[PDB]
Parts: structure tokens; C-alpha cells; sequence
């Protein structure tokens, strides 16, 4: 599911958050 | 309208004002900044990204809470510039997906929900970061 | 009201954003966004169907603060010297844009939110009639923003 | 001058024109 989505776009986000920093 | 009129001359010359490095205002210069991370973002990660996106069954009953259940998950332990980007990605698969299903009633509705966040719960930690004038200055 | 970071709109953000999103699926938020964004490709095609040429005339024109409003003027009259087709609405706004791009890169700023009233007002006084009878803007969309150039 | 510019825009025009309408 919609919860279990939302920590594999966190993933995305903090590994985006570490190109972009 | 005549204001119409001006809002797409506007709209136009930020546009190409973007294109070449400069902006019309600083709200244009954000909203550049975010359409090309939203697209550097979906590109970076475009099959994880649509793999994840087609996990989600979406109705008009019940959209509102897959996205509260995705989006506080998402910033479960805080907000960072990278949570930011996937989150207006995210509402933006919602409303493609929600189109491709035949429920449009739903995009502005998405639309309310994301802006309603922004507001309560990642506005205060943007401008603690230095404003979107920060984002613009990393996300170029 | 001074502009700034806590002063932006929220709203306003996310329906660009996802104007943007829904645009490059053939979809689209509202009629408005969709003019807006019908228009931006439009005058990418404009701007990439003549690449060169259409750059090499611009460059053709020497602006000064000074002098902008005159060739504004010259150039827009006879862009709709014998009337008005969508083709030289777009090629308005690709004209205009390319002006505020050399004003910036000479450091003559202060033209850009002049070009872009000089715009609106032409819009407004010269080309809004035309546009109304022709249906409205709706005409654009289904025209340019719904389809694809013949080729 | 700028008015033979704009009449050589209005070629470009109205050749876009001539691809969609």
C-alpha cells in the first residue's frame, strides 16, 4: 500500500536530498 | 478578459525569461525551479517512480486518505528539499492517474489538499531554511 | 504588501505545478492553464521551426532603452498589418519574449516590465476583440494545444 | 527595418499558421 508508497518516495527523496546537497 | 490577457503575457515572459537563466519574479523563478525538479525527479527515477504509482488504487471516496497515508509517511521524522520535490511529484501522478481513470472531479480537489499541507506543515520549515529563494538557489 | 517568500501563494504554486504535470500527458488543469501552457509550446515551435532565422532577426534589432518602443511598435503593426491569425498571435508572443531576453542580457531591465505592458496593452485594445469573435481562447487550445503541427 | 522584420515574422507566421490551421 498508499503508507509502505510513501516511505519507498522517501528513498527517493532523502538519497534526491543527498545528490542535491 | 484584459487581466487574462496580462496573466498570459506574464506567463510567457517568465517562460522565457527561464529558459535563459533569469526570472520574471521570485514566485516565477520557484515555479520553474519546481516543474524541472518534478521532471529531474520522475526521469531520475522513472521506473521505481510509475512502478510505485501504479501500487495505488485510487476512488473519489477514499484518494484522500491513500494521500494522507503516502504524504505523512513521506515526512514521517521531518522535512528536507528532496521530501519537498517528491511530494509535489507525487500529487502530480495522483492527478495524471486520476485523469487516466476517468476522475478528473478529483484534481482540484488534490490540488486543495497538497496547498492545505504546504501550508500547515511545510511552509514553517521553508521559510526557517531561508525561503524558496533557497530552493531556487540549489534546485537551480 | 511588500513581495516575498511568506507572502507566496501556496495555491497558486500547486496549480502550476500540476497544470505542468497534467500538460505533458495531453491533459490539463483549467482552460486558463491550458492557454498558458498551449502557448508556451507554441512558441517553443515557433521559436524551434526557425531556429536560427527567427534568433538572427531578432538580433537583427539594436534595442535601447531609447529606441524599444518605436521598433516594438513598427514591428507588431506589420506583423498584423493585413489582420490576425493565431500563427501571428503566437509569433507576438515569441517576439516579445525574445525582446525581454536581450533587454536582460544587455542590462536594460527596466524594459522587461515595459515590453510586457506595451503587450498587454496591444493585447487588449488591438487583439481582444478579434480573439472574442473568434470564439475566445478556447479556439487556441483546441486548435494548437489539442493537436499536433501537420508536419 | 523593423517593418520589413515584421513582415518577414508574418512568413513565419502564417507558414506555423498554414501547419495548424
Amino acid at each position: 500500500w498508499a503508507r509502505e508508497i510513501g516511505a519507498x518516495l522517501r528513498r527517493m527523496a532523502d538519497d534526491l536530498n543527498a545528490q542535491y546537497e | 478578459m484584459s487581466q487574462s490577457n496580462r496573466e498570459l503575457v506574464v506567463d510567457f515572459l517568465s517562460y522565457k525569461l527561464s529558459q535563459k537563466g533569469y526570472s520574471w519574479s521570485q514566485m516565477a523563478a520557484v515555479k520553474q525551479a519546481l516543474r524541472e525538479a518534478g521532471d529531474e525527479f520522475e526521469l531520475r527515477y522513472r521506473r521505481a517512480f510509475s512502478d510505485l504509482t501504479s501500487q495505488l488504487h485510487i476512488t473519489p471516496g477514499t484518494a484522500y486518505q491513500s494521500f494522507e497515508q503516502v504524504v505523512n509517511e513521506l515526512f514521517r521524522d521531518g522535512v528536507n528539499w528532496g521530501r519537498i520535490v517528491a511530494f509535489f511529484s507525487f500529487g502530480g501522478a495522483l492527478c495524471v492517474e486520476s485523469v487516466d481513470k476517468e476522475m478528473q472531479v478529483l484534481v482540484s480537489r488534490i490540488a486543495a489538499w497538497m496547498a492545505t499541507y504546504l501550508n500547515d506543515h511545510l511552509e514553517p520549515w521553508i521559510q526557517e531554511n531561508g525561503g524558496w529563494d533557497t530552493f531556487v538557489e540549489l534546485y537551480g
